RNA sequence: UUGGGGCCCUUUGUUUCUUCUGCCUGGAGAAGUUUGACACCAAAUUCAAAUUGGUGUUAGGGGAGCUGGGGCCUUUCAAAAAAAUUUUGGAAGGUCUUGGUAGGAACGGGUGGAUCUUAUAAUUUUUGAUUUAU
RNA sequence: ACCUUAAGAUAUCAGAGGAAAGUCCUACUGAUCAAACAUGCGCUUCCAAUAGUAGAAGGACGUUAAGCAUUUAUCAUUGAACUGUUCAUUGAAGUCAUUGAUGCAAACUCCUUGGUCACACACACAUACGGCGCGGAAGGCGUG
């Protein structure tokens, strides 16, 4: 009962084949040359359609392209802040955008004497950008309340979250 | 017989399907399985014209009477790298219903199996 | 031993054994020279590479044959 | 990640003879060898028959077939018809196992008897014979045993007959046999 | 340089992928197709089965399968002595790149 | 990725038919991934002319390569 | 892939397989490998124009094999079944 | 490690 | 950039895709595979007769055309109506394309055009 | 409950959901229905039982509730062309039908399998040596 | 004793919001696609005598059957006669068949398959034919 049960199917009867052997299968030989169309049957061509069709799915293509090539050097193309040095002077950044110069100046003095206070804005709107420049009346307050302030998850901003750090100008 | 049209060949399991060959042979065999679409039949029983009567059917009684020779052979796997193209002959025995409700029932029966092994194999 | 067919194409390289080219038929010509160098592929390049039908064939120069014709290399 | 479907053993990913020596193991060689007894066991068992189609029967169909008679059935108990299958069964499949050797007896002492039924010392299917019982050597000479009926070999096995036909049999044979 | 270009391809980055398939695509080979389909001239394609097809290329592929339009067939079908000259024109053609053999760009 | 299991034929005598009509016996003495095989001391089988004292056989044109020897 | 697990299957049973060249063969399965590779042993070869003639083993390279025909008992392997059960594989 | 080819580059560099 | 998925934006769409061996099929085309594995559906197979007398035509495509079952009895040229041949990939040879698409929103490589945005 | 007529019993292991009792002058009786039961296969202890390992079977019809869907009708509400008319949307009720009735939701991972992309157009399947050719 | 792994992703575009340039996400929102499940179309095709001993579809790896008609059965060397032909000898291979193969055609026998359903034994129809009984099989299309 090992093999009693995988009995296989009787041989296979034979039938004369009806295809090419495998020494005589071959693809087409003797393909003739290209070089007798150009002479005579290009110049009909070309005679015959003059001009070809525009080539359009390359538009979207080369457009995009154009958006890559046309951003950078726009953003490159430029050039109340102008304090002294930042050695004793703070720095802010990420504040909300809706904020003021005077509730930024409070915010710094909650924690360090302020000297001078002028809060750049951008220029398209009178909106505050976000950035805030407070001079400070001591070097090492104000080193050490930028630090509580990156150290505590941000300072309190009123709509975002306002990390804080050295001027690095 | 008629055949859904949004129908891969993973619809066509246990169809009797037409798989014809590069050099004329077609097999005529329920569908089982697939991959290189290289198909597996079970009782496939390949055809083919002898070149006796090949000339029989270049254009021109009024209608054509060929004898194929035929082999019998069963659950054979053919290759993909031969395979030209397949068509569908027959509807499986069993009828769309029946087929989910034979479905479902093992479903059933295998899910149920496998709670009880699974049952016995920890304790 | 065993030596791979790579193997032995290196020793007919680092030997200058000449061989016998068979490229396969419906072409009926066969390759006779040097070989100076092989690729992954079986392709080869030959140096003094004289063309003989299947013996009065032409001297061809250096070529390069490519390997998917090849079937025998026999020295 | 490939697994036996018969041992169900989940095996790490292999391809070279660790599938070749899972396979040829014993958990995966009877193991394989009980689940196609039993596939090929249910394909005996099947007693499915085709649909039955009933067709309104006619009335010169139904009087000539109303005016013969009617037939008594035949029928047994549960306990009876359970015994008369497994009786049946087992005939069939001790029936189906019988292979007839009374050619491979009867030429036990042929001249060339090693070189054809011994069956391992043969040309065509030797190969597979040639870790695992006084096998008979292809050396052996017609010198060896020159009279065969020298009280070595037995009388012939008398022929089997069927022993639900045992009654059939002669009562009395032609001839008194000591 | 040309350690990247010999480098097998299972081992570089998806990003130097692409990169290479466009270098390939606009230094290489199938330049030749690039060209002739941007400034819009005839390729004169000579296939396996020896059918030469006059046509525009629209779009091409790594496996060299390329989308023509205007496409128009020429092929000669030939027993001994007799030849005859058959053509034929499809408007739009999608052409599978294992039958070509030599793609000839119009001067 | 996997060797073929040739490892029974070594340093015995094969015969294999190259293509579809040439067949050529010898010594198999390696073989590789694709099925290459480096066979010695071959000899065309058709009176016979042997081929040389070292050959490989790409493996794209074997079909066969049946075994003349005990195996 | 199914078919060639199938193949794997089928291993130690009379199979029968033809190749392109129009040759057919029959004999025992010893080994068969990924690549539709197979080991026939007694094989019993039919060349094309109908000659039969016997070899001991035979190594056929799958590139050229048309089918090959394996025991109809197969038909009822476990590896056939779509809904299937598995051991939930360890960590 | 894909297709065999990759297989041959990993023995043929190792041989040159 | 790959053309198969050029293809894969058809669907529904009536071509003539010409195989390999010569013969031609006509019918409704559905899904393509990422191998290019068509699959028509209202299909009219036809094999050119090559019109020279002496050139008779390719005889295994004969065979395979009527070996598909669909080939009318009367037919005088070779025509086998039927429904859903699945074709396999490298069989074709070339696609003629209906006359009518547009083919500047179809060769737009949605993918492409995304990695080039992203990089 | 009893009798009569018709048709069926190949239901062939005489209803085939299982066991046990049982049947042709009859179509019947008891117990049971999924972490369970029942049938069968294989072995070795040197018959049987024992166990371990396997393959299956657990159904068909009708009804009540409970519930998913459609069609048609009524009422009520909102918008536009208004408390009279219509169309559109929603709630409730009636009628008819059609389907379901033991699992379902949420979360989770060094979970299986399908499909897709890339290695991959370089000898073993799909990026061409089977239109028989010069 | 041999074995311990290709890597990624899971509808798509467009619009609003949140973490200069992308980048991600939204039990967010439109449009397209795909799948499942319900549910419909006067949608399209198909579903076997009993008022009778039938028939339809597909087989036969069935018989008549050695049917009726054609056609096939090696190569080399040497000797002999002979005007290429016949007889013998050595060597080499050689699927079985000749009751075969191939061409043509017919009768017969038998297997599997099916609603062998219900109401009818009926004078119809030009816009050519109430497609206005219940189911089943297979597709096409639409809605939720």
């Amino acid at each position: 009962d090992v093999s009693r049960l995988f009995k296989p199917r009787p041989p296979l009867s034979y039938k004369r084949p009806t295809d090419y052997p495998y020494a005589k299968r071959q693809t087409n030989p003797n393909i003739t040359g290209v070089a007798n169309l150009l002479s005579t049957s290009l110049k009909h061509y070309m005679e015959e359609f003059p001009e070809g069709s525009p080539n359009n799915h390359l538009q979207r293509y080369e457009d995009i392209k154009l958006s890559k090539i046309k951003n950078a050097q726009l953003l490159d193309r430029r050039l109340h802040i102008k304090d002294t040095d930042p050695y004793r002077t703070i720095f802010i950044g990420r504040l909300p955008y809706d904020l003021d110069e005077i509730e930024l100046q409070k915010y710094f003095v909650k924690f360090g004497e302020i000297e001078k206070i002028r809060i750049v804005k951008d220029k398209i709107t009178q909106k505050s950008k976000g950035y805030a420049f407070i001079v400070f009346k001591d070097p090492i307050s104000s080193k050490m309340a930028f630090k509580e302030i990156g150290v505590h998850r941000g300072i309190q901003i009123k709509d975002r979250i306002c990390i804080v750090d050295i001027e690095r100008g | 017989i008629q055949v859904a049209h949004s129908s891969r060949l993973a619809n066509l399991i246990d169809y009797k399907l037409r798989v014809l060959t590069q050099d004329g042979r077609v097999y005529i065999g329920q569908l089982m399985a697939f991959d290189h679409m290289n198909l597996v039949l079970n009782e496939c029983i390949e055809e083919r014209v002898p070149k006796t009567q090949l000339d029989k059917l270049r254009p021109r009684g009024t209608t054509l009477n060929i004898k194929v020779e035929k082999r019998v052979l069963g659950l054979t796997i053919l290759r993909g790298e031969q395979i030209l193209s397949t068509v569908v002959e027959d509807k499986p025995l069993l009828s769309k219903k029946e087929r989910l409700v034979r479905d479902k029932k093992e479903k059933k029966q295998a899910q149920k199996q496998t709670k009880l092994r699974k049952e016995k194999e920890k304790k | 031993a065993m030596v791979p067919p790579i193997n032995c194409i290196f020793n007919f390289l680092q030997q200058q054994t000449p061989v016998t080219i068979w490229l396969f038929e419906q072409i009926g010509i066969r390759i006779k020279g040097k070989i100076v160098g092989f690729d992954e592929f079986m392709n080869v390049v030959i140096d003094e590479a004289v063309e003989i039908p299947v013996e009065k064939g032409t001297p061809l120069g250096k070529i390069l044959l490519k390997g998917d014709n090849i079937t025998l290399i026999t020295s | 990640k490939f697994y036996c479907d018969y041992c169900d053993t989940y095996l790490t990913h292999d391809s070279p003879s660790v599938r070749k020596t899972h396979c040829s193991g014993r958990k995966h060689k009877e193991n394989v060898k009980d689940y196609y007894r039993n596939k090929a066991r249910d394909i005996i068992n099947k007693h499915n028959h085709k649909r039955r189609h009933i067709g309104k029967r006619g009335r010169k169909e139904r009087e000539n077939s109303s005016q013969n008679e009617t037939l008594k059935v035949t029928c047994l108990s549960n306990k009876e018809k359970r015994h008369i299958m497994h009786v049946k069964k087992m005939n069939q499949k001790e029936l189906a196992q019988t292979s007839i050797d009374t050619l491979k007896l009867l030429y036990d002492g042929s001249p060339g008897y090693s070189k054809v039924f011994v069956d391992a010392n043969r040309f065509d299917i030797g190969d597979l014979v040639k870790r695992a019982q006084t096998s008979r050597s292809r050396d052996e000479t017609c010198e060896s045993n020159p009279f065969p009926r020298l009280n070595n070999p037995k009388k012939l096995e008398p022929p089997k007959i069927l022993s639900q036909w045992s009654n059939t049999i002669p009562k009395t044979s032609i001839f008194y046999s000591v | 340089s040309s350690q990247i270009i010999d480098r097998p391809k299972h081992e570089l980055s998806r990003a130097e992928l692409e990169e290479l398939e466009e270098f390939e695509f606009k230094h290489g080979p199938m330049s030749l197709i690039n060209d002739a389909m941007v400034t819009r001239t005839p390729v004169i394609i000579s296939l396996r089965n020896n059918h030469k097809i006059i046509a525009r290329v629209k779009a091409f592929d790594r496996h060299c399968n390329m989308v023509l339009e205007n496409v128009k067939e020429l092929w000669t079908e030939k027993k001994g002595k007799n030849v005859i000259n058959r053509e034929r024109f499809i408007s739009k053609l999608f052409l599978r790149g294992d039958s070509v053999i030599v793609v000839l760009k119009t001067p | 990725v996997s060797t073929p299991e040739l490892k029974k034929y070594m340093d015995k005598k094969i015969l294999l038919n190259i293509n579809g009509s040439r067949k050529v016996a010898g010594i198999l003495r390696g073989y590789d991934i694709f099925l290459n095989v480096v066979l010695d001391d071959a000899m065309e089988i058709n009176n016979n002319h042997q081929l040389g004292l070292q050959t490989v056989i790409r493996g794209n044109s074997i079909i066969s390569l049946e075994a003349l020897d005990a195996i | 892939g199914i078919p060639v697990k199938l193949l794997n299957e089928a291993q130690g049973h009379i199979v029968s397989l033809e190749l392109t060249t129009g040759a057919t063969y029959r004999g025992k399965l010893v080994e068969s490998e990924d690549s539709m590779n197979v080991q026939l042993r007694d094989v019993i070869a039919t060349e094309p124009q109908g000659a039969v003639t016997h070899m001991d083993q035979i190594f056929v390279r799958g590139s050229q094999i048309k089918f090959i025909v394996v025991p109809d008992l197969l038909k009822n392997a476990p590896l056939f079944k779509k809904n299937s059960s598995r051991p939930m594989p360890p960590i | 490690m894909s297709t065999p080819a990759a297989e041959q580059r990993k023995l043929v560099e190792q041989l040159m | 950039m790959k053309l198969v998925n050029f293809l894969k934006k058809l669907r529904n769409e009536q071509v003539t895709i010409e195989l390999k061996n010569g013969t031609t099929v006509w019918g409704t085309l559905q899904s393509v595979s990422p191998q290019m594995n068509a699959i028509l559906t209202d299909v009219k197979l036809t094999l050119p007769q090559p019109r020279l007398n002496k050139l008779n035509s390719n005889g295994i495509a004969m065979a395979s055309l009527y070996l598909t079952g669909g080939q009318q009895p009367t037919a005088s040229d070779n025509i086998a109506s039927l429904q859903y041949i699945n074709i396999r990939g490298n069989t074709i040879r070339q696609i003629i394309l209906p006359d009518s698409l547009n083919l500047d929103s179809l060769l737009v490589d949605q993918k492409q055009l995304n990695s080039l945005r992203r990089s």
